[PDB]
């Protein structure tokens, strides 16, 4: 198959600036590429097909280019309804149609470090037999962030799920939560519970921790 | 909603997602409808549009008792073989037009549709054959062609070759080797006095 | 587009081997028969070898029948000519050509012709060692006068000669080289000039022989036979 | 040009399912309708495509032995079918079209999509546990909306009197087939002893409305 | 084997005029089934590979200008250029591919441009003083810009006609006045060169009414 990879992961552009989005193919695809737009909660919408042709009914500020393996989507004069995720799909005719991972377009704003709080599982939930350890990252920028659970200095993986809010409509910040789920028997075997937060606004990894029963 | 006032479905022929190989070419019969050839000639995307025995301008003004739409794929240099009085591997072994051919030949480069990176081998063409095809003959036989006097018994090898062969269309090929979609219209004029048609 | 890029040629000692390559593009290679045709220096075209589209048929010319082995890799779209036990008669420029048909010698009805040819690989079989040339002046004799440079005893081909670093082009004749009995090449490059400029214009030929990393400039002056 | 899919579905794992997608206004009988999967927070992934007239599939390598796609050109309708559903199949499924235009291909209409939820659970209201503020300028408290089915729940603070700084996270589907949600709020630390904070959880399918007071934990 | 014989070995035709090249085969090259002679014509300009012109004796390759045309059948074949252009100066080969003894080419016909007879300018060059210090003497005789190609050069050392110690090299026909230049190199040892006084080359050519001879005296300058 033909792997499609995009860059960057996410970006930040003020209204009026020029957004630049790239798309790479693992092997040549001639010129049968298509760019899409998926606003939150809406079905995807076609913008460019054939690498460069603009779909009828689409503002002329969008434009596509490239040939072979590398392609580019340019949004001249970014607008406030242009915030979504943009993919690139290839459709060579006797081939598996492949898809990129996408790129998120946001409001430009200054880098802000996240506020880290750690919540111990309540005594009402421990009576049920499950312990949910929640780690909070409040209002940060950019979106990219790495959370690492540590239970007695043992890096935990596979027992945690994360959820992110959309870019806040007033300060353009993100809020992320990570829930460490363990059984009450597994929870009472350890003492130190911590989550390590690394971020662009943080000079060094920030760790908030609590001790079980304190 | 179907009526005979409705026009003939030329979209089904020209706007197909995939064509047949030339050795096993398709034949659609267009009938019980009203054909408008004005849209066809007017299209600026036909790199080849040669008509024999009838001028394309007087197509809508003519009376046909029957219409055939043959469709297949060949490469660019092989387009010139789809005409009366030609030879070559395609005209002799894959698709032959009569000397008194009364119809049109429509071709367009399809390199965005029938070529893949690494080669689209879906399209085939008969290369080995003892005697030439007759006009409008289709040979889909896959029998191992015996070159020598030693029988092949269905096994490939020296003097024992597969009669079919693939194009392996790659988008980087020259236009003489790029895929070209062809549509051949066969007409059947009405024997009528001039005062009619 | 059709494209045949050959490689592998060079100087080989007599009796030694050398593999010629020929990479193809712009057409479905696994489908066409491939030829190899050589041209000895100053001679005509001579057919050498042949392979079929399914690497089955293999036929050779009388002069190379056992010594040459033709092969193909339909996965890399490349033709090979394995030349073993080389002789001086094999010194030639070797071309690879595409057949119009699948080069199936027995079908006869499908016999093809040489469609597209490559640029050709130079192959020289000799026991000569690489050597840079010596440039000797051909001095003008005491309306127009002739002068030139003599490029003698070098190996292998080729050399490139210019005059006044390209400032002199009109009336320039550089002859194709001649192979001497010693095994080295000899060449001459002349130019005609008006007799009135033999004392006012400095004439210098610029010989360049890349195989020996040699570039020489030689000032050709009129033999001053007056003191 | 117009494609219409089927309505959202909910099935237990192992149950069969087939969603539909009817088209209209196509160039010719030979088009290219294709199915695309979209998991809650994942990305787009192509699955298969058919030419109804010919009914010739081209399943994706990661999906070949899993779903079967069929079509009936009499009703110009495309189908996507599971022989045995698993929880991993829970996603949104769109159908898109790709008409032919002689020289090249051209994608037109895009289905609105059908949401599929594979879970062996049933209707359950959420438990609401406190995320107490730490004893150590601004502090953070919240509530945990855990173990409920199905979507959605609505969370408010102080019956709507506390809207500044509230982040009600979108829910996540646990391994247990039940949804878990968290809603937090950052307040001045000086108000932890003089301002009561209660979260109003409302879950309509189970007829459940829970108010839970969040206090600084007493050690 | 099937032997191919072209006629003539070389010919000259002025621009815009018609050129004709014959090629005869030993055994007939005609598959009676399809009635196609399996003969091809090629053009080879200096330094380049051959370029396919005609196949099936009379079918023109895509892109070849319509002034090239092949005819004939069986054992007698013909390549005809009608409006001979300057770029058509090259060697033309017929080639049979009847499939019997593999493939055989013709000897190739040289096609030059015809013009008025032009006499050669003759110059002789004594061996330089730098080469005689090495031990070898190379005497060079020049025939600059002449037509036609046929010319006879005769070295004379003390009026003794020399042969076996001379090599010649001819340039291809010039691109602007379509003439030829020739270089003959008389090679001698330093000892043998120092044994004779009169060195000369005698040129005979159509443009000359009598054989021309240029000479120098050994060590006279
Ligand atoms: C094969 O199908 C193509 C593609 O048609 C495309 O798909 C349909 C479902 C519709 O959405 C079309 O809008 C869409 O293009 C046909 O190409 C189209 O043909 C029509 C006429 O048949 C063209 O309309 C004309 O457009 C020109 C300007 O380009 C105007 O000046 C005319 O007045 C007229 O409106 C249309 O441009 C053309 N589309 C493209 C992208 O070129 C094609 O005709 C069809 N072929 C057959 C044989 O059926």
């Amino acid at each position: 198959d033909i792997q499609m990879t995009q860059s960057p992961a996410t970006l930040s552009v003020s209204p009026g600036e020029r957004a630049t989005l790239s798309c790479r193919a693992s092997q040549s695809v001639s010129s049968t590429l298509a760019w899409y737009q998926q606003k939150p909660g809406q079905a995807p919408r076609l913008l460019i097909y054939g690498a460069s042709t603009r779909a009828t009914g689409i503002p002329a500020r969008f434009s596509g280019s490239g040939s072979g393996t590398e392609f580019t989507l340019t949004i001249s004069s970014l607008q406030s309804e242009d915030f979504a995720v943009y993919y690139c799909q290839q459709y060579n005719n006797w081939s598996t149609w492949t898809f990129g991972q996408g790129t998120k377009v946001d409001i430009k704003r200054t880098v802000a470090a996240p506020s880290v709080f750690i919540f111990p599982p309540s005594d009402e939930q421990l009576k049920s037999g499950t312990a949910s350890v929640v780690c909070l990252l409040n209002n940060f920028y950019p979106r990219e962030a790495k959370v690492q659970w540590k239970v007695d200095n043992a890096l935990q993986s596979g027992n945690s799920q994360e959820s992110v809010t959309e870019q806040d409509s007033k300060d353009s910040t993100y809020s992320l939560s990570s829930t460490l789920t363990l059984s009450k028997a597994d929870y009472e075997k350890h003492k130190v519970y911590a989550c390590e937060v690394t971020h662009q606004g943080l000079s060094s990894p920030v760790t908030k921790s609590f001790n079980r029963g304190e | 909603h179907h009526h005979h006032t409705n026009l003939c479905p030329f979209g089904e022929v020209f706007n197909a997602t995939r064509f047949a190989s030339v050795y096993a070419w398709n034949r659609k019969r267009i009938s019980n409808c009203v054909a408008d050839y004005s849209v066809l000639y007017n299209s600026a995307s036909f790199s080849t549009f040669k008509c024999y025995g009838v001028s394309p301008t007087k197509l809508n003004d003519l009376c046909f008792t029957n219409v055939y739409a043959d469709s297949f794929v060949i490469r660019g240099d092989e387009v010139r073989q789809i005409a009366p009085g030609q030879t070559g591997n395609i005209a002799d072994y894959n698709y032959k037009l009569p000397d008194d051919f009364t119809g049109c030949v429509i071709a367009w480069n399809s390199n965005n549709l029938d070529s893949k990176v690494g080669g689209n081998y879906n399209y085939l063409y008969r290369l080995f054959r003892k005697s030439n095809l007759k006009p409008f003959e289709r040979d889909i036989s896959t029998e191992i062609y015996q070159a020598g006097s030693t029988p092949c018994n269905g096994v490939k090898g020296f003097n024992c070759y597969f009669p079919l062969q693939s194009y392996g269309f790659q988008p980087t090929y020259g236009v003489g080797y790029q895929p070209y979609r062809v549509v051949v219209l066969s007409f059947e004029l009405l024997h009528a006095p001039a005062t009619v048609c | 587009e059709v494209q045949l890029v050959e490689s592998g040629g060079g100087v080989v000692q007599p009796g030694r081997s050398l593999r010629l390559s020929c990479a193809a593009s712009g057409f479905t290679f696994s489908n066409y028969g491939m030829h190899r045709v050589r041209q000895a220096p100053g001679k005509g075209l001579e057919w050498v070898a042949l392979i079929s589209y399914e690497e089955s048929n293999r036929y050779y010319g009388d002069s190379v029948r056992g010594r040459f082995t033709i092969s193909r890799d339909n996965s890399k779209n490349t033709l090979y000519l394995q030349m073993n036990s080389l002789r001086p008669e094999d010194t030639a420029v070797y071309y690879c050509a595409k057949d119009q048909g699948p080069a199936t010698v027995m079908v006869t009805a499908i016999r093809g012709a040489m469609d597209v040819w490559g640029q050709g690989t130079t192959v020289t079989v000799s026991s000569a060692s690489t050597k840079g040339p010596s440039v000797f002046p051909l001095a003008p004799s005491s309306g127009t006068a002739a002068l030139g440079c003599l490029v003698k005893d070098y190996f292998p081909e080729p050399v490139t000669v210019s005059w006044n670093s390209g400032a002199l082009t009109s009336g320039v004749h550089t002859f194709p080289a001649v192979l001497q009995s010693s095994g080295l090449y000899s060449l001459s490059s002349v130019v005609t000039v008006p007799s009135s400029s033999l004392g006012t214009q400095t004439y210098i030929c610029n010989v360049n022989h890349k195989p020996s990393n040699t570039k020489v400039d030689k000032k050709v002056e009129p033999k001053s036979c007056d003191k | 040009v117009q494609l219409v899919q089927s309505g959202a579905e909910v099935k237990k794992p192992g149950e069969s399912l087939r969603i539909s997608c009817k088209g209209s206004g196509h160039n010719s009988p030979s088009y290219w309708i294709s199915w695309v999967r979209q998991m809650p927070g994942k990305g787009l992934e192509w699955m298969g495509r058919i030419d109804p007239s010919d009914s010739y599939t081209n399943y994706s390598p990661s999906f070949q032995g899993h779903v079967t796609i069929s079509a009936d050109k009499s009703i110009s309708t495309a189908y996507l079918q599971w022989s045995s559903l698993q929880a991993s199949d829970t996603a949104i499924y769109y159908c898109a079209r790709h008409v032919v235009a002689l020289t090249h291909l051209y994608p037109d209409y895009w289905g609105q999509g059908t949401l599929v939820t594979v879970s062996s659970a049933s209707t359950k209201g959420p438990s609401v546990f406190p995320l107490a503020p730490s004893s150590k300028g601004t502090a953070a408290l919240g509530c945990l909306v855990k173990d409920y089915f199905p979507e959605p729940v609505t969370v408010s603070w102080n019956s709507g009197a506390l809207t500044s700084g509230v982040h009600t996270f979108p829910a996540v589907l646990q391994s247990s087939g039940l949804y878990s949600l968290s809603s937090v709020v950052t307040v001045p630390s000086s108000s932890l002893g003089t301002q009561t904070y209660i979260c109003n959880v409302n879950h309509k399918p189970s007829n459940t409305k829970v108010d839970k007071k969040v206090e600084p934990k007493s050690c």
